[PDB]
């Protein structure tokens, strides 16, 4: 079993710097560490904790006297020695130190592996990529235009990959990873031998041990300790800045930032070892920086670097804190810094923002962290009870508005004060809109106005709330259970006291083992009052991992009541008061959301193509707010939604319950420093303790704050008179506001009118804010007339800047999920690959980029095993040649290979049928010499896996390959299903039966065994059914490491699934050995098929072949779709040139157009005029009864019976065959059924953060006509092509260039191809086979529903 | 004879004087009109006050509360 | 006839005269109150002003008091009604 | 003797006149009495609140 | 003639009864005392407030 538990391989814990203490002061390892460093661990009985842990005090004497007999200098005590120990932050700059080179062979296999593999097909990728651009745009320069310096190939970039600095630090951290990892699977094994590795190099002496290394270096004379955490820290970080180098060295669009983020990186390293933790600030002052020197271009002279020297001044403050440097070495230490950041394009300027992981995180101290929040919270504060009722008022009035626009346009039930005007009486009367201007005056009296109940809001409405597992707490006498039994023992038997039980349960667990569950009576712990009086009730902070700034390093745990009450609460307001506020443009779908932020941004650019419209964009970040937060300032708007739900006293918990109760960090290492502090409740307000909160938790009741800070907003702009659009994201805020300017102004002058009306907004803002209890600062407020900050992305000018270096920063050697297969790591890598594409890196360099990091992967995987092999002949075979290496890599992961990032995928995100992308990909590779014809007969004549119909079924466009499927997903699917066995919840009473996998191969089979088999349709059908709704229910577990963990202990997988979980990788490969290794012999008819035959056709035939066994000759109809590259033959048309196509026969062809002068960021007047491209095209029935307020279990057996009737025909035997399918899921007669479906024609068939999938930089100016063509799989095929034509327009302007001298015309004439055929379905399919006897979950209410009607 | 034309007389001029008397007194009520028109304010503000106070109690987080229904 | 056609008369007359008297108070108590509610409108105006800006502020736990102590606060929940009710 | 007559219809005139004015009197008379029961409410809602400041 | 003297007889009837009601109109002077206590308890109660 520990064979699957492997050792995490990213960090994913805090790093806790009292662990390594614990570790150092253990085995009396040698440290100048001051008894105020130690803190609470100078105090402890060391002789007691090492009677205890015999082993680890074993193997921490061991390297104690190893390092005394390789250094004798080390006895010498009162730090007289030469040798300086160090600890983590102060060993920055000397990492370079320690290499290991000798006495390593592992990484140097690795790299010849790599290289011998990589050389064999560059110049096929090149050839590949010549292809492409010759076929979409006619010239053999698409992707070398901006470029042409140097064209990086593959060979090239492992070269610079492998050549390049930290590239020996990568491989002896990566070593010493795998070795410590070992060392700690056989601990936990029990082995307790050999468990101490030293490798001894000349000038560099590291030894290994399960707890901790002691790496020194004779070169600098440093000794330094690292805990587990640390070693992956420390080896993510190296990973993290090889990649961000190599990527700067490889592209010539990143190229100017190489030197700058070196000598950042080497001033910051120095900065660190001359100061310890306290670089951090100095980092996320950097981050701010980035941002500062964005405003430091900005037209308006007056908000032009007032951020700029603020964030220098901070800097400065930082550096002379603690008077390590003077006044004039902190001045050079911030020239240097910011000398870095000057002379950059704005989009580089976003490109540093990199750096922030680059330097690893700071040790964290329990003390430490808490006391931020215990100085920013438990603090007095005045709030203003006009602006709060004015903030109310508002509130009420975007409620009502809210209400509005939707229910018929009716007012919510409301009751009016004695003090209503006339004027608000017919208002209420009328049921009018209510002006902003109008609520504005009379403020009382839109104030102390309720609004009665407005929603039957349910708090079992939503069932994935509570299938999330969220951390839960301790009871408040179990709270010591958290800290380590050694160092509270000695506490706890001066006190003679029982010592705490340690606590491990899971809020998940908890909800699945529940007898008797009800969130009706669930919301009662809340409802009557009974958390204000609960004893048991703890809530605890934790050191949050991957923080280096000073808030936000601890997230809160409750207990499983409370938590439970906080989710439904969450849930309860997102449904239905989170809906009413539209003056936020938040919304669920991603494509709405950037365009809505593009329009935004482009508000102020308006060109020459009166009084035109100016903006002036304002962000603040709202990180602090949550501290910040006071029962008075929230108690009427919780009043009012308590109303409105219903509920007397639902929300407002968080305050109540927080100011009784006492919070503590709960770190396993840091216990409290007074040994007599037993009990949680009379603590002080010190150490790790927060005696009486009186603000808010992180995430805790966000959307109330979130609908709080909108009113805000909102009074602040309608105070002002000024038109904003308001974008609250919880944790930032962007705010642009509007006035109408003259045409005939200068854009500066413009922008420098559009900021001072926007003055007087930005100061009702800080007085409401200040009002309310939020006093905005300098950190908070970023004031730009161009750009303004959403999601962590910048929208400069119409824009969004790249951050391709952020995504580059974390493309590592090992996915972190449990299965750590090579599929899913390939997988992982080809989706960074993809980020990089839509993040401005030239897509020949991504393409080469992904191939080379998938071989690399591949390399380390065979050459650093995981789990130890008793036979070696698949691996030895594939170490022996890299030639199947090459083959493997870049066959596609629909054939079987790991090349997940096909050839269409770099242009368009949508990609329709993935087979035909893939044979078209290994079309290309045969024309170009990458792979051979034979490794296509023997896919096509592979015989067929272990496949039935509900694999068919569940996962079209899949082939009957099989090992397809990673074991990561097998083990989320154990864990999903061990959890579903052991539940005893009554909202899943009949979601889990036995015979569920039976059930669906009965289904797929008889949706499928028919004339003419519709993959696409027998999935959408089953996804609908009853079974496929249980299905979704299972799946809606989020089986984390720890679920799974908890699965495999208490339903423990058989032997023979150990072993085949143990060693998929090592079976995946031999499996693939049958087809990467020599030509098959193959049947006479495949020899028709050729490297010239369509994509499409080939596909159907190796669907038929693949399939043979299931379908016994029949033919898979309604899964082809043309490969957006092989489909369009495009022309660009520069100048007097012309379109061949367009001479030659075809007429079909989708217009784009880039007019010419075009230069970005300059004067909107002078470029063309700009507009909100093509981001796609999402889902927008015509049914014969509009239901309104129809369950999903409605809308499920209509789209089933739809889509049943419009694919296997409209007989009356077909109706009565999709009654059965549509009664499983309601529970309708076949005449209500028959006229309740909506029109069944043209099915869909459509079925299953913030990432925008290009800058739009030159797309915005693209000029669109699809006249000339026919014109939902059409809509589908026309809305690729549109978005291939609008990667293949800016990827022909990179984002190296900035201006088009000359107006350009793309084509991509889709006409004169193969693959546009003809569609035809709707015709008669009788099922062929009896139906199924279906187990429907009949009492369960998620599934199905006696009553669909009211 | 002229007498009881005398008395006559002498009555009509004094239900004359009453005359101006009672219209008097009937002019007196547009200041009333006035008062009824400003105590509608009266009850507006004192509602309002009354308002502003039990949102300010209520602000206190010493005791938790709760709307009816 | 003459004689009742006057003594009744004269009689109705005087008492006229009396509730005449009486009912002109009418007109001073009724300007007194007017003037009254004038100066209820004038100190009004001020306690609005006075109550329209006033400081809330939580105290909060900076000394560093044990919580039990701190716990001076009701676990009950009491229904109060402000505007609406 | 017709003088007595048109003096007659005269004192009737006043009469009419007498009727009128005291008629709407009556009036005020009501909308005072309502005056009366606002302010009282008034004073109940300034008891509530004295009892609610202290 | 007598016709009239019979209908003054009727209009000092209905003077009586407007007589009558006028003096319940003077009832209000006690509730005005009534609303002058009631300023001298908000002055002496918003003192509180300053
Ligand atoms: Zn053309
Ligand atoms: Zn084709």
């Amino acid at each position: 079993l520990n064979e699957i538990l492997l050792p995490e391989v990213h960090l994913n814990s805090p790093i806790v710097r009292y662990k390594l203490f614990y570790y150092i002061l253990h085995g009396q390892l040698p440290n100048d560490l001051e008894p105020d460093d130690l803190g609470p661990l100078a105090n402890q009985n060391w002789k007691a904790i090492r009677a205890e842990e015999s082993q680890v005090h074993a193997r921490l004497k061991q390297i104690r006297v190893e390092l005394i007999a390789r250094i004798p200098s080390l006895r010498w005590t009162r730090s007289q020695r030469e040798i300086a120990i160090l600890i983590w932050p102060r060993i920055l700059p000397i990492l370079q130190a320690y290499d290991l080179r000798q006495s390593m062979q592992l990484p140097t296999v690795w790299e010849k592996l790599t290289q011998s593999t990589v050389n064999l097909i560059s110049d096929g990728l090149e050839r590949v990529v010549l292809h492409i651009s010759n076929q979409l745009t006619g010239k053999p320069n698409l992707f070398t235009r901006s470029r042409a310096y140097s064209i990086p190939s593959t060979r090239e970039l492992s070269q610079i990959w492998f050549n390049n600095e930290w590239s020996g630090s990568v491989k002896t951290w990566l070593m010493i990873k795998y070795r410590m990892r070992q060392l700690i699977t056989n601990q936990k094994t029990g082995e307790l031998t050999d468990l101490v590795t030293i490798v001894d190099t000349r000038s560099t002496l590291c030894i290994i041990t399960p707890e901790l290394v002691a790496l020194y270096s004779s070169e600098h004379k440093a000794l330094t300790y690292l805990t587990f955490e640390m070693v992956l820290m420390v080896t993510d970080m190296l990973e993290g800045r090889l990649n961000v180098s190599s990527l700067c060295t490889a592209s010539h669009y990143l190229s100017p930032l190489k030197k700058r983020i070196e000598v950042l990186l080497t001033l910051v390293d120095d900065l660190a070892l001359l100061m310890g933790d306290k670089v951090y600030g100095i980092v996320s002052s950097l981050e701010s920086f980035v941002y500062a020197q964005l405003q430091y271009g900005d037209p308006v002279i007056d908000i032009k670097g007032t951020f700029y020297g603020f964030i220098c001044n901070e800097i400065l403050d930082l550096l002379t804190e603690d008077n390590i440097f003077t006044e004039e070495e902190a001045n050079k230490v911030l020239l240097d810094l910011t000398s870095q950041f000057d002379n950059l394009s704005p989009d580089l300027t976003a490109e540093l923002l990199c750096i922030m992981r680059l330097w690893g995180h700071p040790t964290l101290t329990a003390s430490q962290a808490a006391s931020k929040v215990r100085e920013s919270m438990c603090a007095p504060k005045v709030l203003d009870f006009q602006t709060i009722m004015k903030t109310l008022a508002f509130f009420h009035a975007i409620l009502i508005n809210g209400y509005r626009r939707s229910h018929n346009g009716i007012w919510p039930p409301t009751t009016l004060h004695g003090n209503a005007p006339k004027s608000l009486i017919e208002m209420r009367h009328d049921n009018s809109e209510l002006k902003y201007e109008y609520v504005l005056k009379n403020w009382k009296s839109i104030s102390m106005l309720r609004i009665h109940k407005c929603f039957d809001a349910s708090p079992d409405e939503d069932l994935s709330i509570f299938m999330k597992d969220k951390a839960i707490s301790c009871p408040r006498q179990d709270w010591m259970g958290v800290f380590r039994r050694s160092l509270i023992k000695q506490r706890y038997r001066d006190a003679n006291r029982p010592l705490p039980q340690p606590f491990n349960r899971r809020l998940l667990l908890n909800f699945l083992e529940d007898d008797r569950f009800d969130p009706i009576k669930e919301l009662e712990y809340v409802t009557s009052g009974e958390y204000l009086r609960d004893p048991e009730f703890c809530a605890s902070y934790s050191l949050k991992e991957k923080e280096i700034k000073a808030t936000g390093r601890i997230f809160a745990k409750m207990t499983k009541r409370m938590r439970s009450c906080q989710v439904i609460a969450e849930s309860l307001l997102a449904n239905h008061a989170g809906k009413l506020m539209r003056e936020n443009g938040v919304v669920l779908d991603q494509l709405k959301l950037t365009k809505s932020l593009l329009t935004m941004n482009q508000i102020g650019i308006i060109s020459e193509h009166g009084f035109e419209i100016a903006a002036c964009f304002l962000t603040t970040d709202l990180t602090k707010y949550c501290l910040n937060w006071r029962y008075q300032v929230i108690i009427p708007f919780a009043r009012t939604l308590n109303s409105m739900y219903g509920i007397p006293h639902l929300f407002e918990w968080i305050h109540l319950r927080l100011m009784r109760s006492t919070l503590y960090v709960g770190d396993p290492f840091n216990p409290p420093s007074d040994p007599t502090q037993l009990d949680l409740d009379t603590a002080l307000n010190d150490d790790i303790f927060i005696v009486s909160p009186r603000g808010g938790i992180e995430g805790l009741c966000q959307k109330l704050w979130t609908m709080i800070s909108i009113s805000t907003i909102i009074l602040s702009a309608t105070e002002a008179n000024t038109r904003v659009m308001s974008m609250v994201q919880g944790d930032n805020q962007a705010i642009a506001i509007t006035t109408r300017v003259v045409r005939s102004l200068s854009h500066s002058e413009k922008k420098e009118q559009a900021y001072k009306a926007s003055k007087l907004f930005f100061e009702r803002l800080r007085a409401n804010n200040h009002g309310i209890g939020h006093h905005l600062k300098e950190q908070e407020t970023i004031l730009s007339s161009d750009f303004f900050i959403y999601s962590k992305r910048v929208f400069y000018k119409g824009r969004i800047l790249t951050q391709a270096l952020k995504n580059v920063s974390k493309m590592c050697l090992t996915a972190d999920i449990l299965g750590d297969c090579s599929q899913a790591s390939c997988s992982n890598l080809a989706t960074t690959v993809m980020r990089l594409t839509e993040n401005g890196v030239e897509k020949d360099l991504c393409y080469f980029l992904n191939a080379f990091m998938t071989i690399r992967q591949l390399c380390y995987d065979l050459v650093f095993p995981q789990t130890k092999s008793l036979s070696q002949d698949i691996t030895n075979a594939y170490l022996n040649h890299p030639i199947l290496i090459s083959r493997l890599c870049l066959l596609p992961s629909q054939l079987g290979g790991l090349n997940f990032l096909s050839c269409s995928r770099l242009f368009n995100r949508n990609i329709g049928d993935p087979l035909v992308s893939a044979i078209a990909d290994v079309k290309r590779l045969i024309k170009a010499g990458c792979l051979d014809i034979w490794v296509l007969y023997n896919i096509l004549g592979r015989r067929p896996g272990k496949g039935k119909w509900s694999t068919l079924a569940a996962d079209p466009y899949t082939l009957n390959i099989d090992y397809l499927v990673p074991s990561t997903t097998f083990l989320k699917k154990h864990a999903q299903y061990t959890l579903m066995e052991r539940s005893v919840n009554p909202m899943l009473r009949g979601v889990f039966s036995e015979n569920a996998a039976e059930e669906e191969e009965e289904l797929a089979q008889y949706l499928l065994d028919r004339e003419v088999v519709m993959p696409r349709v027998a999935h959408v059908i089953l996804a609908q059914s009853s079974c496929g709704r249980r299905k979704q229910i299972q799946g809606y577990l989020d089986s984390t490491r720890t679920i799974i963990r908890y699965s495999l202990e208490v339903r423990p997988l058989s032997a023979k699934k150990l072993n085949t979980v143990i060693e998929y990788n090592l079976l995946y490969l031999s499996y693939n050995l049958e087809i990467i290794e020599k030509p098959n012999i193959v049947q006479p008819f495949l020899n028709a098929i050729n490297v010239d035959t369509c994509s499409i056709d080939i596909a159907r035939s190796l669907r038929k072949l693949s399939w043979a066994t299931l379908l016994n000759g029949r033919p898979i109809e309604g899964l082809e779709t043309p490969d957006p590259i092989e489909l369009v033959h495009g022309c660009l048309i520069i100048g007097s040139d012309e379109c061949e196509h367009c001479s030659s026969g075809d007429d079909k062809f989708t217009w784009f157009f880039l007019p010419k002068g075009i230069r970005l960021d300059d004067d909107p007047a002078s470029n063309p005029p700009i507009r909100v491209p093509y981001i796609g095209s999402k889902t927008d029935v015509a049914s014969m009864a509009y239901i309104k307020g129809a369950s999903v279990s409605l809308k499920s057996a209509l789209r089933l019976a739809g889509v049943y009737i419009w694919a296997f025909g409209d007989t009356e035997e077909s109706w009565q065959d999709a009654y059965e399918l549509a009664s499983t899921r309601v529970n309708l007669t076949l005449e209500q059924l028959q006229s309740l479906t909506p029109l069944p024609t043209s099915a869909n068939l459509v079925h299953r953060k913030f990432t925008p999938a290009s800058s739009y930089a030159f797309s915005s100016f693209v000029h669109i006509s699809n006249d000339c063509q026919i014109l939902t799989d059409s809509n589908l095929i026309y809305q690729q092509v549109m978005i291939t034509g609008l990667a293949l327009i800016e990827t022909w302007n990179n984002p190296p260039i900035n201006f088009s001298v000359y107006e350009t015309t793309l084509h991509l004439h889709t006409g004169s191809s193969c693959c546009i055929r003809p569609v035809e379905s709707c015709v008669v399919n009788p099922p062929l086979l009896p139906v199924p006897l279906i187990n429907v979950p009949q009492m369960n209410k998620f599934v199905y529903d006696p009553e669909p009607l009211s | 004879a002229n007498e009881i034309m005398d008395l006559l007389r002498g009555m009509d001029a004094r239900l004359q004087h009453l005359e101006q008397k009672v219209d008097k007194v009937l002019a007196q009520g547009s200041m009333v009109t006035q008062i009824k028109n400003e105590l509608s304010t009266v009850k507006t503000t004192l509602a309002t006050i009354e308002g502003m106070m039990a949102t300010v109690k209520i602000m206190d987080p010493g005791n938790p509360t709760g709307v009816p229904v």
